[PDB]
């Protein structure tokens, strides 16, 4: 089960 | 003992031949279950471990989804971070990430990480705290200062000691067969003949699992490290591990050698000896 | 910007014995960046019908894969290995010792 959300750098 | 679930993230931009690639996997412990490669036919979160594939559409559906969520990020990420370290736009370059979480014994979280970066260097890391980051240089400031100020770090914390270590345990169930099971190491000796006054003695582990091992070589019981050629884990392709370690013999002073094996599925180390 | 050199290894899934079916692997790992270009040989000479597993990487970010074919041994045959990288100035070749 991967993160939801993966925010951008 | 201690469990894994890991995922492990390589991007890699390709300047002309068409989008970046991007490649997914995840491990439980030292066994894969998941991958996803942007270039393979399917192009959805696929099945490597025979346990998770009676999973669901549910979950196919959703993870599929996620890892092309991931996709999105990582070719965005490229073009973000050739501009803060002035790259021309014809250069091909590395991003990778890596995230998971342990449990102990017990099975409760243990510990989390979220590892990022960029030309196969530290880029930025979660610290262990899972509330703080570490930017690495001046261009992965602009990062750390990015996420700080969007508490991408709770959220974070949020998957990591909830979904993270409650799917870890789901899949060890789900596979308990594969993930609950230690295949001892098989063992054995060769010995060659290297010329006339010389031999190589080798010792051997077969079919071991998990990866964590250790093979020593003894002479009169003092530690042969200096003297020992060993060779990393490999993976024997079925799920086991392989590995071996030489030392070279004055011929005669075979009697005087001895390898010493510990892996957690053996009741007593080994001690192997040529006689 | 970072490079590392691949470390190979040849070996066969099972202990190797002439008339019976094996798999022939060929490990390489601690490379970077993540291009590289691996062969099976039979008596020098491509193999066709070869995979490899999904990239993935170690603590220190450098990448390994692995590569393997369905294989019988026989007596006579030779087997090996080979890899190119950008570290590397020409394409090595990493025999395959059976014993070993």
């Amino acid at each position: 089960n991967l993160v939801p959300m993966v925010a951008t750098v | 003992g201690s469990h894994s679930m890991r995922y492990f993230f390589t991007s890699v931009s390709r300047p002309g031949r068409g989008e970046p690639r991007f490649i997914a996997v995840g491990y439980v412990d030292d066994t894969q279950f998941v991958r996803f490669d942007s270039d393979a036919a399917s192009q959805r979160m696929e099945p490597r471990a025979p346990w998770i594939e009676q999973e669901g559409p549910e979950y196919w559906d959703g993870e599929t989804r996620k890892v092309k969520a991931h996709s999105q990020t990582h070719r965005v990420d490229l073009g973000t971070l050739r501009g803060y370290y002035n790259q021309s736009e014809a250069g091909s370059h590395t991003v990778q990430r890596m995230y998971g979480c342990d449990v102990g014994s017990d099975w409760r979280f243990l510990r989390g990480y979220h590892q990022y970066a960029y030309d196969g260097k530290d880029y930025i890391a979660l610290k262990e705290d899972l509330r703080s980051w570490t930017a690495a240089d001046m261009a992965a400031q602009t990062t750390k200062h990015k996420w700080e100020a969007a508490h991408v770090a709770e959220q974070l914390r949020a998957y990591l000691e909830g979904t993270c270590v409650e799917w870890l345990r789901r899949y060890l169930e789900n596979g308990k067969e594969t993930l609950q099971r230690t295949d001892a190491p098989k063992t054995h000796m060769t010995h060659h003949a290297v010329s006339d006054h010389e031999a190589t003695l080798r010792c051997w582990a077969l079919s071991f699992y998990p990866a964590e091992i250790t093979l020593t070589w003894q002479r009169d019981g003092e530690d042969q490290t200096q003297d020992t050629e060993l060779v990393e884990t490999r993976p024997a392709g079925d799920g086991t591990f392989q590995k071996w370690a030489a030392v070279v013999v004055p011929s005669g002073q075979e009697q005087r050698y001895t390898c010493h094996v510990q892996h957690e599925g053996l009741p007593k180390p080994l001690t192997l000896r040529w006689e | 910007m970072i490079q590392r050199t691949p470390k190979i290894q040849v070996y066969s899934r099972h202990p190797a014995e002439n008339g019976k079916s094996n798999f022939l692997n060929c490990y390489v790992s601690g490379f970077h960046p993540s291009d590289i270009e691996v062969d099976l040989l039979k008596n020098g000479e491509r193999i066709e019908k070869v995979e490899h597993s999904d990239l993935s990487f170690s603590k220190d970010w450098s990448f390994y894969l692995l590569y393997y074919t369905e294989f019988t041994p026989t007596e006579k045959d030779e087997y090996a290995c080979r890899v190119n990288h950008v570290t590397l100035s020409q394409p090595k070749i990493v025999k395959w010792d059976r014993d070993m």
